[PDB]
């Protein structure tokens, strides 16, 4: 959504549109700036690594996992 | 169910307050995301300018 | 008040009424304060510093957070003091003990105000006191002659201890590392010896203990990176202008040609010493001071490794791991012994690089490495295993043990209230209230989970009462159930600890008739 909105770009369809063709087939469809919709990603030569990915989303289920365990405050010296 | 009255309310308005804050950070550097995002200027208290895109120098 | 004044200006005084007013305000809001991080679901508190450069961290330890607060009531600065010194002892029970006197107190309170005197409830807790330490004691398992059940009973001591803080998100896994750990220690109480290196990144599933031993330290330009079948040497000695020939001597000539050969000396000496110190037949130097870089460039001539700085403890810690001496004037090659390892090299985790020993000779020393997502995350971590490894080395120290959940202070109850049944007059009044305070520690872990307390302490009673003497809070549903079974097991010095302790600083409380304050000094703001 974020990606679709600094675009310029109407995200409600643009991700409709998404979930759309992920869910009957190919799953390497995403955001085209350069067309200014919807296509494949390989065609365009945007890849990234995985350990990015899996890197992020672990540290931060951590991350809300550890906040969820608070209930206090305390002011000290 | 019937009972397990809860008597105080401190720790349900310390977990909104929390959610607030983080939601609102993200909020603030939402607008740096891809290629069409731009950048930031920070000027320090000493004097000192900057201008990035990276998420950790924000 | 008496018109004519006795005192100073800004001097203050209190007397009966309102002192025991004060000292039971203060005691009880120091209690409710840390009441809420008790048992298996327990929350964290965050700590933020006014003063302290806005330093923050999030914490479960009772100790921790009652060293942090400013409290000025002086009846909270005895439990704060307690607590601290309890956490010194054993290193567990930070939070019953304190929970627990100001339970006597708050029961206290009630028991002035039915009009008796405090040295008969004084009496009366002390027979109770008496009572519920008999029961406790007779009621040991004592372990040890046999191997697997004691090291089934470290594994559910590590478990439990564990249960309530952070790192029961993965409880099995770090129970390894507490249990195996201590093991490497070889009967020797050294908390020192086990090192914990915590570094920023990655998640917290991804700590480990190893097998070997690791350095944060550097060596120095043109020598080698790794050694197979390594012998140490461990020193302590100057290597810096090594020459502090400690008398007050001075160079005195006519001419500069002599200060060149003294200069030349000067430089033969060091070579004399490096000499010396290979003539023992070494591939691996460790020193805790500075090596300058004329030696260096001499132990790089002959292929030997050398480290410089590593302090005392790192000393210690490779003296223990490898199994050499620390030595010094290299004048006896064969009265002093060297560390063997089969491998040393180079090792990169996150973005640091650390010196790796593998297969090391002895082993009596170990380090692990935490990781984590944040630095709160890390220091709560290192908090947690720094209780786990106390207690299980109080174990290990003096292994007999008891059953947790809620069995303990349910036994001691029940023999005081059986005590209590026997006696005439008030005291048997006071005895009942001391009951009264141990059957709370049970419900307010039940009250932090949601359920029916008073229905599980009611059950638990009844249970007790006619011979069930392993009864206990199943919190995982929330019933009761067999503490043998479930495997819910702590050790008895730290009960026996929480007990006295409690008991002793409620006595000491509840015996002041008379608070008297000086002026304060003032802080000078211009
Ligand atoms: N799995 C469990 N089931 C029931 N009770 C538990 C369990 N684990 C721990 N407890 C209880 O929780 C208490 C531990 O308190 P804790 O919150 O660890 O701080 P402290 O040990 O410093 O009081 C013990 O009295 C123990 O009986
Ligand atoms: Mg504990």
């Amino acid at each position: 959504s974020t990606l679709a909105e600094n675009a310029g770009l109407n995200p409600i369809s643009t991700v409709t549109e998404l979930r759309n063709r992920h869910a009957q087939g190919e799953k390497t469809a995403g955001i085209n700036v350069r067309k200014g919709g919807i296509s494949n990603i390989l065609e365009e030569l945007v890849v990234q690594p995985l350990l990015v990915s899996v890197s992020a989303l672990t540290l931060a289920t951590e991350t809300v996992r550890s906040i969820l365990k608070i209930d206090d405050v305390v002011n000290t010296r | 169910g019937k009972g397990a009255y809860q008597d105080r309310d401190k720790p349900a308005q310390i977990r909104f307050s929390n959610i607030s804050a983080a939601k609102a950070v993200a909020d603030a550097i939402r607008t740096s995301l891809g290629p069409k995002g731009m950048d930031k200027m920070i000027q320090d208290g000493k004097g000192d300018v900057t201008i990035t895109n990276d998420g950790a120098t924000i | 008040l008496a018109p004519v004044n006795i005192f100073k200006a800004g001097a203050d005084e209190e007397r009966a009424e309102t002192a025991r007013l004060t000292s039971f305000i203060g005691a009880i809001a120091i209690g409710d304060l840390v009441k809420s991080t008790l048992g298996p679901k327990g929350m964290d508190k965050i700590l933020l510093s006014s003063g302290r450069d806005a330093s923050l961290m999030v914490t479960n330890d009772g100790a921790t957070i009652l060293k942090n607060i400013g409290v000025d009531n002086p009846a909270a600065k005895v439990l704060v003091d307690m607590s601290r010194v309890q956490d010194d002892e054993v290193g567990d029970g930070t939070t019953s003990v304190t929970v627990l006197a100001a339970e006597l107190l708050r029961e206290a309170e009630s028991l002035i105000a039915k009009k008796i005197h405090p040295q008969t409830i004084i009496a009366g807790w002390r027979e109770a006191t008496k009572a519920a330490r008999e029961a406790l004691l007779s009621s040991a398992v004592d372990h040890g002659s046999d191997e697997v059940k004691f090291r089934q009973d470290l594994m559910n001591i590590a478990g439990t201890t564990l249960s309530s803080k952070l790192l029961t998100h993965h409880k099995d896994h770090f129970t390894k590392l507490a249990v195996e750990a201590v093991l490497r220690l070889k009967g020797s109480g050294n908390l020192e010896a086990i090192h914990i290196i915590k570094k920023l990144g990655g998640s917290l599933a991804d700590s480990y203990l190893d097998e070997g031993f690791l350095l944060d330290k550097k060596i120095g330009v043109n020598q080698p990176k790794r050694i197979e079948n390594a012998k140490i040497l461990i020193a302590n000695t100057g290597m810096d202008t090594d020459k502090i020939k400690i008398f007050g001597s001075r160079v005195r000539v006519d001419s500069t040609a002599k200060v060149a050969e003294i200069e030349h000396a000067e430089k033969e000496k060091m070579k004399e010493k490096v000499e010396r110190i290979l003539k023992h037949g070494i591939n691996c130097f460790i020193n805790r001071q500075l090596i300058y870089n004329y030696p260096e460039q001499l132990f790089g001539a002959a292929g030997v490794m050398a480290i410089e700085h590593a302090d005392f403890a790192g000393v210690e810690r490779l003296a223990l791991v490898t199994g050499g001496e620390i030595a010094s004037t290299f004048d006896h090659p064969e009265l002093v012994k060297l560390g063997s390892c089969k491998l040393i090299e180079e090792v990169m985790i996150g973005e640091d690089k650390l010196i790796h020993f593998s297969g090391v000779a002895l082993g009596e020393a170990c380090t692990i490495v935490l990781r984590g997502a944040t630095q709160q995350i890390l220091d709560e971590a290192e908090r947690s295993l720094h209780d786990a490894l106390c207690v299980l080395a109080q174990t290990v120290k003096d292994s007999r043990t008891v059953y947790g959940g809620g069995c303990s202070e349910m036994l001691m109850a029940h023999a005081v209230t059986q005590l209590a049944n026997r006696t005439p007059g008030k005291e048997a009044v006071a005895m009942e209230s001391y009951a009264k305070a141990l059957r709370m520690l049970p419900t307010i872990i039940a009250d932090n989970a949601g359920y029916d307390s008073a229905d599980l302490v009611a059950q638990l009673r009844a249970a007790h009462s006619e011979g069930n003497t392993t009864a206990g809070l199943d919190m995982r549903e929330g019933t009761i159930g067999d503490m043998a079974i479930l495997g819910i097991t702590e050790s008895f010095q730290v009960k026996r600890q929480v007990l006295l302790s409690a008991a002793e600083a409620a006595e000491v409380i509840l015996r002041v008739d008379n608070i008297i304050k000086a002026a304060p000094r003032k802080r000078v703001p211009d």
